[PDB]
């Protein structure tokens, strides 16, 4: 879900997206700014042939096989740090179609100097007499991860009720930062667990951590 | 080069009232537009295809329109599900293509009070050499609302970071998290740890405190 | 002012297409319509497409009274649109709307680039 | 194969009517045509006598200009029905229009000596 | 609701609501609505052919009337009149308003007042049996009109004797028999007799 | 003289299905039809005026159409609300008008078994020549039933009269009461019925 690159080295971000034995879409490439939106980068048309948006010209080469659809960028700069999507037409089409229905999930590219570093999470609990009337509120804190992307879950995935993950924020350190809450009745407090998985991917990390009162 | 200007940028709609985007383009795409609808961590949705086809189970109450170089994306029933970003491309060759600026569709809501937690640091993180406190506020709107911290005495700074969520699929409601990071070994010097949430449904800010030891 | 502006279309997609591609008045009139569809006569008034038709079969029908009115020779064609009209309303009928305008449309893109940019495949 | 089939009416409805009832075509076009309803460019298609009345209007702009293209017969002037049903359905409501044609196709076909003492409006 | 004549007396029907275009109909129970005639906002009164004759339709500014003369036996039916609807007068093809109807009977027999008896009792039944009258329709409501949830009155079968007798019964719950009264008020208009029976 | 031909006499539908009549003109009346709806007890309540108009308040699902010497009415959605009988006039001129014969629209619903009651004679009525039986079977679907009456062995067909409601608008079901009329002198129905396993059993004791 990330890709970190160091400025200068060249990356290629290969797609398949839904692919099985999709040989010819006429695939294009799209990449968006974090808080922006979109911008579009090129495609390839059936045939291997590339055409390219003007300001893009020369910054990227979109690429292709018979099995797949690659898009390459060389000499990243700190500008080109982005979410990049490849979007396949629907149907026959190949390079004459307007629109794209089916979408990758999208690859975040960071381009930075700074390394990899794991998160460290720690529990966000409710105080004694917090609960009071009935709702309570409890979480974990993931601080201090250089690489964008963080996913978290909670009891795997089996509470989706009350759960807020916030966007992070970047500290002066170069290092960010999230919250993930959940609310949830108190009189369930002294049974149900309320475990927290925090997945870093760029540095392999994942953690569980059980947010309980005290 | 083909460029499509893109209206209102942010706009706001009630629940069952009506919000209406519209694309101008540079030059005239022979209905190319394409209407598509993208959320936070999510690839673009695509809305319409040329003019009128809200393809693969679209909800009808999306209606593109408009010929030659004017183009209309009409939502007629706005639900609380339709809080999102939409763009237009429209294509005018197989060559040149662009993406309008982005239209942010906001739900409009009843005024609704937040509910602040307080969650003092945790023990492991005392051990690191940092500490953070996290004030919550949870479901509420219209999501300008301000934090500030006490320990005794206005904490003002700069040290503090806020992070607010995205409006809500269901009840279309924000949440905030404020994390005060100023803390260090220093954090006990102190005693009383506090946030006064001043927002619109508050009729008078209110304070969530602890002291530290309990 | 535009026939097609609210079926999603205008005058100028119909236009990128060559003048050849479609059918003379008789097939399309003769054959297609009243072979398919056959009895539209229903006092119903479905998907405007079908309308459009009476009104366009009707409209071709009072043209050609005045044109045989006349009886120096070889009047003009120039004054048929009608198979564009025809072949538009009549495909959306058995193909859909949809798919008949989403043609216009990606057809509207293959001219508009110079050609030696365009793709190997062809819209249909 | 009948204009007036589905709106509810059939040409013998309109028939029934003396042919110097209806005003001319440059009567119902211009006044009450590009007057009233002036949004009929817009991409929306809104109740048939829209679309039909577009299809109308075309169809006599089609007519003239072959017609001046030659150089007449006013036989083809049926669209005066035509063009005065649809708007009248618009302006005046369909269900009015038709029962006033109805109305109308009771008032003649009924003997003279037995008609009631007013006429449908 | 009901007027008795014997055979071969002429009698007359009026109706009301101003003066625009008014139409009657006549329906023989058991049977369909038959066309009679209008008459105009001028006062022309146009009939069907096997009417002819045999009923005559009159106005004036307050009134609209219909005379049946010399009646037959066949002609005992409930007749209506209904006023065409806006401006309208005399060509227009349907009246949505109707008066309510007047059933008319040509015999020979004489008026009789009914007589009510009572029929007395998981769920209950009760019911008001309303035996030998002749001359016309009766309505038997329930307590006033406030039950009006699980009460069929049955239409009325003649019997040999030239009355007529029918009955309307009702299924309550039989736990608020201990409780709620159960009134019928049988009312008909021909004799003026209107009773009120419990029925426990 | 004009005469009107309608042509569904007695009709079935289901709630959710549709039905259909038809008005034959034996002339042309030039959209002139309209159709009326009835309801037993009730003078004619108008449906549709001209060829489609629905005049005030009338479901949607009632849809006129026709031209010529040919007109229809249209049931879309049957509700149990509908069971009743429909008539269409059309006028040729302000002289002739006819009515059709009449539709009687029942709707079809789920085989139901009556529920009897048995009902012994009047105190009062046992004065004048009272023996006055009325027996009664409530809300069942099946039109076609039948009962008989045993004072001890075998009464039936003794002077005995039934009397039908019409369909009900809520459970659409029928309904029936029977009276036997005997002198003074000195008890028991027999309900069969298409939805009975079992027929009959209910009776009173004179006395009792």
């Amino acid at each position: 879900e990330g890709r970190l690159v160091t400025p200068g080295t060249p990356l290629t971000l290969t797609c398949t997206g839904s692919g099985f034995s999709l040989s010819t879409y006429a695939m294009i490439w799209v990449r968006q700014a974090p808080g922006q939106g979109v911008e579009y980068i090129g495609i390839i048309n059936t045939g291997g042939s590339a055409s390219y948006a003007s300001w893009a010209k020369g910054r990227f080469t979109i690429s292709r096989t018979s099995t797949t659809v690659d898009l390459k960028i060389t000499s990243p700069t700190t500008e080109d740090t982005a979410t990049y999507f490849c979007a396949r037409t629907r149907g026959v089409n190949d390079a004459y179609e307007h629109a794209f229905d089916p979408w990758g999930p999208g690859t975040l590219v960071t381009v930075s100097s700074a390394s990899t570093k794991g998160p460290s999470v720690f529990p966000l609990a409710p105080s004694a007499k917090s609960t009071s009337g009935g709702t309570a509120a409890l979480g974990c804190l993931v601080k201090d991860y250089f690489p964008e992307p963080v996913t978290v879950s909670w009891n795997s995935g089996a509470l989706t009720s009350g759960v807020h993950t916030f966007p992070a924020v970047l500290q002066s350190s170069g290092l960010y930062s999230l919250s993930s809450v959940v609310t949830v009745p108190s009189s369930s407090l002294g049974t149900q667990t309320y475990i927290c998985n925090v997945n870093h991917k760029p540095s392999n990390t994942k953690v569980d951590k059980k947010v309980e009162p005290k | 080069e083909l460029v499509m200007t893109q209206t209102p940028s942010s706009t706001s709609a009630a629940v069952g009232g009506t919000v209406t985007i519209n694309c101008q383009a540079s030059q005239s795409i022979g209905n190319a537009l394409a209407w598509y609808q993208q959320k936070p961590g999510q690839p673009p949705k695509l809305l319409i295809s040329a003019g009128s086809n809200l393809a693969s189970g679209v909800p009808s109450r999306f209606r593109g329109s408009g010929s030659g170089t004017e183009y209309t994306l009409t939502i007629s029933d706005v639900q609380r599900e339709d809080a999102a970003t939409y763009y237009c491309l429209g294509t005018y060759s197989a060559i040149d293509r662009a993406f309008g600026a982005g239209t942010n569709v906001e739900i409009e809501r009843t005024v609704a009070a937040p509910s602040v937690f307080i969650f003092p640091p945790s023990d492991e993180q005392l051990k690191s050499g940092t500490a953070s406190v996290v004030c919550l506020l949870n479901n509420f709107y219209p999501r300008e609302a301000k934090v500030q911290w006490k320990v005794d005495n206005a904490l003002q700074s700069g040290n503090s970071q806020e992070s607010v969520t995205e409006q809500d699929s269901k009840d279309s409601t924000y949440s905030l998290s404020s994390t005060l990071t100023l803390s260090k070994a220093d954090y006990e010097k102190h005693k009383v740890y506090a946030c006064e949430v001043t927002h619109q449904g508050l009729s008078s800010p209110v304070t969530k405190s602890f002291n530290r030891g309990e | 002012i535009d026939p097609y502006k609210e079926f999603g279309a205008t005058v100028e997609l119909l236009s990128f297409l060559p003048s050849d591609f479609f059918p003379s008045v008789r097939d399309l009139l003769d054959t297609a319509a009243a072979l398919y569809r056959d009895a539209l006569e229903s006092p119903e008034h479905a998907s405007p497409h079908h309308t459009a038709l009476r009104q366009a079969i009707l409209c071709w029908g009072d043209l050609m009274t005045l044109a045989t009115w006349v009886g120096s020779y070889v009047n003009t064609n120039v004054g048929l649109k009608f198979r564009q009209l025809l072949w538009f309303h009549i495909s959306a009928l058995t193909f859909g709307r949809e798919t008949v305008l989403e043609y216009l449309v990606s057809f509207g893109v293959w001219i508009r680039t110079p050609p030696a940019y365009r793709p190997p495949n062809a819209p249909i």
